[PDB]
């Protein structure tokens, strides 16, 4: 019923109030996003948008949540979708 | 000692076995060997379970599973303390322990092994005012408790100890500048999928549940509130109650205000017989609760004490009798009690309900005495629904007509009265606020004055809110819509897009539709074009000059067949392939099509495209204005264009060829072809190399009596030669040409004298001459003054970006005093003027009643010069209607004088964008 | 997963119109665009390899 | 500055306080998301060539916000990528975010004070790296030049570059990961950021490194000596020296051409070709000392501040003055975003944010 995440000092508190949620296959999310947790931090700084992954539907769907401006959310979403499409080819 | 304390804690409160808690356990380990945090702040929305998390931390420590390296973990509860009391840190620590003063003295001997957990620190924002306070550094000094917390946070007291704090996203605003290098952790309540599943189970099967479901979960302000389990439960209970009441419930079933009103009013009616009022005492109690909530919201306060209840004549028994739901929870085991609403969203609802009941009586005689206002604002806007106010009328036995409704209407109207366009963000915010009211009359009365709208569509719910609110914008004439990446790539989204398109294709006063920077897929364009085919659509103007709609152009050629109100089409920057060109030409040839203007700037036209355009030009069409700017026109394409324009079947009246790469050969071809043309009246050849031969050929064309040219634009073409002799001789014997523009050509005083001499002839009927950045100097100002005195037809003269100087302007002002002039517009922007010439300008402006417009930007006027010019502007005889200035460049004195100028003459516009106003289609080519 | 690798590259905030060129970063030294890999790890590795080959 | 949301909130507040007693309007466009003001640009008298489109030049400045530092203001920085403003003074550095939709800010994101007790310890300069990942500070009586990492989850002092016994006057930073500084005695130390090891020391006359500019392998300095010196990084020898008619109170370099812009103490702007190193053009004189200069990202205009009340914008290459916006006192500092949308100027004890109208 609770999930914890770390908010970098540089991310405004005004931008955790309207996330963007999209769903995709779980294994695709594992292949693309990975698990290093430092690669993900670097790419978050680059896009200026936070990213989270949570397994849903018995491990067949992931709930990707993206925070930031609408433009930052669009940038992060498009990067993820491009990589995923590469995988699905 | 220690084990006894652990036992006491376990008894009071009764870990590390879940992936969530390990983060808290590990948050006190080095980041990269250079940093180790000593302060963690957990923040989140109300009701997500943060106090439970803190208590779990302490319990896990006492049991020996978390932070085992710490020697002591203290716990503070911010609610249950009196911040105005005077105490010392030692007493506060001892309160928790069983009066083990020896242990407390022993605790302070190892500060580096200490840990404080502070809970609910948000409530103290009202006392942590914008001011400094004494910084304590000892644990034995008696200071106010809020001073103790303020000193502990800044690590001036016990600087070596660890801290953990929980607070609300809205309380961080003053902590963040107080703590030193904190680590922030975001606590999130229910997941999105769980909230969706919970809401989807309580909608009525028989009714159209999908629409209400998607209108509930797509509202980000409502949906994000449902992270708290308590708010989700309230929403579910309200949905079930509305289902149970069947047709007895007339309140809205989508807005959160509707659900909260259902919940609160259903309880209030339980004691009463069906449809009967409340007593006077109960009315007093309800109004007092509402006033207390409103005052708490305004003063950044959310915990109330027995003193506050007395001020508003409240009692827990009375409140529990009114509502059986026990709205005011009582918290605090101390002999002094503390009260908090069941949720922080219920304080907003009761705060906004005060603006609706404050006017029914003189309640005050009975009583003894940002981001936090967003919820109250939404509730206040949603309480103006009439089905809701009927219940209040029943309860209070009196008509309810709040005086705030007029204020909200006035605000929404003030949004749309802005002059330099409307702000898309304020427009969307107002549309979100007006969607909560759900009252057709109030909404329609709010949106009366919206004559133009600029929207910015980012989420799905912006489509629904816009469709709802746009349906009542009857005086809407133009609209711009920016949709970046929402419809870019290929369903609820398509359905809401279709509804939005249907709403646009039904307004009767809508003339212009601009698509901004939208990126539309093929299917989105298909839906838009299908919806614009409607016979109720009156849209004349259509603009795609900044959008990417290449993949679905074929749906626009079919729209050209049917919609017969369409007259203007802009396709700038859209690549145009051969097949698309053929289809567009066939659409423009159709007898039903009525497109008069067609812009194809930067469309990458090929030779075959030019052949198709040439064939179109002679066919029977209604096309009158054509633009081919920024397209490379070759020799063969120019031959085809000439063969089209030399015919007598071509009725084109305007032609823009700006920056088409014309050369003297192509220009010769063009002007030779134009000799037989009788219909063309506007011609633009800007940003091309003409030459003396080209100017001579153009003058030869002008001489022909069959010629019809009225406007000729030659910006950035000519060369320093005798080509200005040809034009000068041609002007003196011309009766048709009215506008000539020679901007950014090297004319100079030598050619300026010839042009002035030609203009002085009474046979010349020229009306506007543009000489912006033409290399004139102070030598030609005498000729200009003589010509301004002498002529009878010239009405516009632009001399911007010319170094006339103070002496040049003083010379020119001798011809602006005379009453024999007829000049109405004068440009003097960026002419290197100073305060030296302000006397001459002031005299001319005072003594001239015909001047209507004047430009003065990019010069350097001092305070005294501007004061003289302002005194001149105030003169009764001056008739200036447009003045070119930037009022932000001058001191306060000059600015107040300019305001007085605007006051004395209410029709004067003082705006620095001087080229925005064109009374006579001056920018027919730039568009 | 090196932080110094990304300190040399830049992402344009403005989304490109062509959405197949979205996962590409521009070097702050030479201006070359490197990207298009199917993963975060591969993308960072390509950044490092370009740096080593061309610059350091 | 007045906005619509504040209009409504003030109206509601006034109504509420009115009901509890006895017992068109001009708005400013908001700075959306701390990124952009959604507006329409001014009209021009003519179009532009194919390739001249991006030769934009500003028309006016619109004031949008005020940041309430509570001490005399020395240096201002800003990042368009992260939307952070760094305002510096003697006591410390305050960090403000541009997303806070207000008209008078008083709550910074943080406050960075010096680990050494401020008594006889002062800051005098600050610098933000080009990629917005690092922040530098220097001043009197410090054991080094403080370095902060801004890309980490928390804001903490990363390292220190040792400069014991000196006073920092100017700072610079190169994409190659080098770090430069200039001291009152004329030294110019070059550190390595990876290892914090001193790599070079260029010793010049006293008060000659008051201003420092780096481009390619060159280090242009100028100060009260009134001469402009160029030091070669990989030869460590003064490769040039040109003398001017007044003290060099500021420097700047074009980001797209070879023009070096100087602001002297008597009020003149001089343009110097950094490659030919022969031409020295003079631009019309201001009436007061020039304390700041900076080229626009495209290099087609520049702004200047000084001991006067005005902020002036000039055009290249002729130095023609476009417009002028007044203030209340000497404008010590200013900065410009890398997208050419905002300009932030520090005067007295507060920093003003302006919107550049094109
Ligand atoms: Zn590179």
């Amino acid at each position: 019923s609770l999930r914890l995440r770390t908010r970098p000092w540089w991310f405004p508190i005004q931008e955790v109030s309207n996330p963007l949620v999209l769903y995709m296959e779980a294994w695709v999310a594992e292949r693309v996003i990975g698990t290093d947790q430092a690669e993900i931090s670097e790419i978050e700084w680059m896009c200026q948008a936070l990213l989270t992954v949570d397994s849903v539907n018995s491990g067949n769907l992931a709930e990707i949540t993206i925070f930031g401006q609408p433009s930052a959310q669009t940038r992060m979403k498009n990067i993820l979708l491009n990589m995923a499409a590469w995988h699905k080819e | 000692d220690l084990q006894d304390y652990k036992a006491h804690v376990i008894a009071k409160f009764d870990h590390y076995d879940s992936p969530e808690m390990k983060l808290l356990s590990d948050a006190f380990k080095p980041y990269q060997k250079t940093f180790q945090p000593h302060t963690i702040i957990l923040h989140g929305r109300p009701g997500v379970g943060k106090s439970a998390l803190a208590r779990s931390i302490v319990l896990g420590w006492a049991q020996g599973k978390l932070f085992q390296k710490m020697s002591f973990v203290i716990f503070f509860s911010v609610r249950e303390i009196k911040w105005t009391e005077k105490s010392s840190l030692a007493q506060l620590i001892a309160k928790e322990c069983p009066d083990s003063w020896d242990l407390v003295t022993k605790i302070m001997s190892q500060p580096e092994r200490l840990l404080f957990v502070i809970d609910g620190l948000d409530d103290m924002d009202s006392v942590l005012q914008h001011d400094d306070m004494t910084l304590s550094r000892d644990w034995k000094d008696e200071q106010p408790i809020y001073i103790l917390m303020y000193s502990l946070l800044r690590k001036a007291l016990l600087p070596q100890s660890f801290l953990i704090i929980t607070t609300r996203n809205t309380g961080l605003e003053k902590l963040k500048s107080m703590v030193v290098s904190p680590l922030y952790i975001l606590v999130e309540g229910l997941s999105a999928s769980r909230r969706s599943q919970l809401v989807l189970e309580n909608i009525s099967n028989e009714s159209d549940r999908i629409q209400v479901f998607h209108s509930l979960i797509e509202n980000h302000q409502l949906f994000d509130q449902c992270q708290a389990p308590s708010v989700c439960s309230l929403v579910c209970e309200a949905l079930q109650l509305q289902k149970k009441l069947g047709k007895r419930c007339t309140l809205p079933c989508q807005t959160l205000t509707g659900l909260y009103a259902t919940l609160v009013f259903h309880q209030l009616t339980l004691k009463r017989p069906s449809q009967s009022a409340l007593s006077q005492e109960e009315q007093i109690t309800l109004v007092g609760l509402c006033m207390m909530a409103a005052e708490g919201v305004w003063t950044m306060r959310s915990v109330f004490y027995d003193d506050d209840l007395k001020n508003y004549s409240l009692k827990e028994s009375e409140i529990l009798a009114l509502f059986h739901m026990n709205i005011l929870l009582q918290v605090g085991h101390n002999s002094e009690q503390c009260y908090v609403f069941s949720h922080l969203s219920l304080q907003d609802f009761f705060a906004a309900l005060y603006y609706v009941l404050e006017g029914l009586e003189e309640w005050n005689q009975h009583f003894c005495f940002d981001t936090r206002l967003l919820g109250m604002k939404r509730f206040l806007f949603g309480l103006m629904n009439k089905d809701i106010l009927k219940t209040l009328e029943v309860l209070f036995e009196y008509p309810v007509i709040p005086t705030v409704e007029q204020k909200l209407q006035h605000w929404v109207s003030l949004i749309a009265q802005q002059v330099n366009g409307t702000s898309p963000m304020d427009t969307l915010d107002a549309f979100y606020c007006l969607f909560e009211s759900q009252d057709e009359e109030f909404v329609g009365g709010a949106l009366k004055r919206f004559q133009e709208v600029w929207l910015l569509i980012n989420q799905k719910m912006d489509l629904k809110v816009s469709s709802y609110c746009l349906k009542h914008c009857q005086n809407l004439k133009a609209i711009r819509v920016d949709i970046r990446d929402l419809l870019s790539v290929d369903p609820l989204l398509m359905e809401w897009w279709g509804n939005f398109c249907s709403v646009l294709g039904s307004l009767r006063n809508l003339k212009e539709l601009d698509l901004g920077d939208s990126i539309l897929s093929q299917r989105a364009m298909k839906i838009l074009c299908l919806e614009l085919r409607n016979q109720s659509c009156r849209i004349q103007k259509l603009t795609f000059k900044s959008a990417e709609v290449v993949s679905g152009l074929k749906h626009l050629w079919k729209l050209l067949f049917s919609n017969q109100n369409l007259k203007y089409l802009n396709l700038g920057n859209t690549p145009m392939k051969d097949d698309d060109m053929k289809l567009a030409c066939e659409a423009l040839k159709h007898p039903k099509c009525s497109v008069e203007t067609l812009r194809l700037d930067s469309c990458e036209l090929t030779i075959i495209g030019y052949e198709m355009i040439s064939t179109l030009l002679i066919s029977t069409t209604r096309l009158k204005c054509l633009s081919l700017a920024k397209n490379r026109v070759g020799v063969k394409s120019m031959i085809s264009l000439g063969n089209a324009l030399s015919s007598s079947m071509c009725l084109l009246q305007k032609l823009i060829l700006d920056n088409c790469g014309l050369t003297p050969a192509s220009c010769h071809l063009l002007v030779s072809a134009l000799f037989s043309n009788q219909n063309l009246t506007h011609l633009c050849l800007s940003n091309n190399s003409l030459g003396t031969e080209g100017v001579q050929q153009l003058c030869q064309f002008l001489r022909n009596p069959e010629c019809a040219l009225q406007r000729l634009i030659l910006n950035h073409c000519n060369i320093v030669d005798d080509a200005y002799g040809f034009l000068a001789m041609r002007l003196a014997n011309n009766t048709k040409l009215t506008h000539l523009s020679l901007t950014m050509n090297p004319v100079g005083d030598g050619a300026m004298k010839l042009l002035c001499e030609a203009l002085k002839e009474p046979t010349c009927y020229l009306q506007e001459l543009e000489l912006v950045d033409c290399q004139l100097t102070q030598n030609c100002c005498e000729d200009l003054a003589c010509m301004i005195t002498t002529t009878k037809h010239l009405k516009s003269l632009d001399l911007g970006n010319n170094a006339l100087g103070d002496k040049g302007v003083i010379t020119l002002c001798e011809g602006l005093k005379q009453s024999s002039s007829s000049l109405r517009r004068l440009g003097l922007g960026a002419c290197k003027l100073t305060s030296n010439c302000c006397e001459a300008l002031s005299l001319a402006i005072s003594c001239n009643p015909h001047l209507n417009s004047l430009n003065l930007v990019k010069n350097d006027f001092s305070t005294s010069g501007m004061l003289k010019l302002c005194s001149a502007f105030q003169c009764p005889v001056s008739n200036l209607g447009i003045i070119g200035l930037w009022k932000q460049e001058y001191y306060a004195r000059v600015r107040r004088q300019l305001e007085e100028v605007e006051f004395v003459k209410p029709h004067v516009v003082i705006d620095g964008d001087w080229y925005a106003s064109d009374e006579d289609d001056r920018n027919w080519w730039k568009n | 997963s090196y932080s110094e690798a990304w300190g040399y590259f830049h992402l344009d905030p403005a989304q490109p119109r062509h959405r197949m060129m979205s996962a590409w970063a521009t070097c702050r030294l030479c201006g070359l665009q490197v990207g298009g890999l199917p993963n975060f790890q591969m993308w960072t590795r390509a950044l490092c390899q370009h740096l080593s080959d061309v610059h350091l | 500055p007045q906005f619509c949301q504040g209009f409504l909130i003030q109206g509601l507040w006034e109504l509420f306080m009115d009901s509890r007693q006895k017992n068109a309007d001009k708005f400013l466009k908001p700075l959306s998301w701390g990124s952009e003001v959604l507006e329409s640009s001014c009209n021009q008298p003519s179009t532009a060539l194919w390739q001249l489109e991006r030769f934009t030049v500003p028309q006016a400045l619109q004031k949008v916000r005020v940041l309430k530092h509570q001490e005399l203001l020395l240096v201002v920085a800003v990042s368009s990528f992260t939307r952070h403003v760094f305002t510096c003074s003697q006591s410390g550095i305050k960090v403000w975010n541009l997303v806070n939709q207000v008209a008078e800010d008083r709550d910074p994101e943080s406050h960075l004070k010096c680990s050494v007790q401020d008594n006889k310890v002062y800051l005098r300069t600050c610098l933000l790296s080009s990629n917005s990942r690092t922040l530098f500070a220097g001043g009197y009586n410090l054991p080094g030049v403080i370095v902060w990492d801004l890309a980490a989850p928390s804001l903490y002092e990363k390292c220190q570059l040792p400069c014991e016994g000196l006073s920092c006057q100017a700072l610079a930073n190169t994409k190659e990961n080098m770090a430069l500084a200039g001291f009152t005695d004329g030294t110019v130390r070059i550190w390595d950021l990876r290892t914090q090891e001193i790599v070079r020391n260029l010793k010049g006359p006293t008060n000659s490194a008051r201003n420092l500019v780096v481009k390619d392998d060159n280090i242009w300095t100028g100060g009260l000596d009134a001469c402009l010196r160029c030091w070669d990084l990989r030869m460590a020898k003064v490769s040039l020296e040109h003398l001017f008619q007044s003290q060099i109170m500021s420097l700047a370099h074009s980001p797209t051409e070879d023009w070096l812009l100087l602001g002297l103490a008597n009020g003149q702007h001089c343009l110097f070709n950094s490659r030919k190193r022969d031409q020295v053009l003079t631009v019309d004189t201001k009436d007061n000392t020039i304390l700041g200069l900076k080229f626009s990202p495209n290099g087609k205009w520049w702004a200047s501040v000084g001991m006067g009340n005005f902020i002036t914008v000039h055009s290249m290459p002729t130095g023609a003055k476009l417009f002028q916006v007044p203030e209340v006192g000497p404008v010590r500092c200013f900065d410009m975003t890398e997208n050419g949308r905002l300009i932030i100027t520090g005067s007295r004890d507060c920093a003003s944010v302006y919107h550049i109208k094109y």
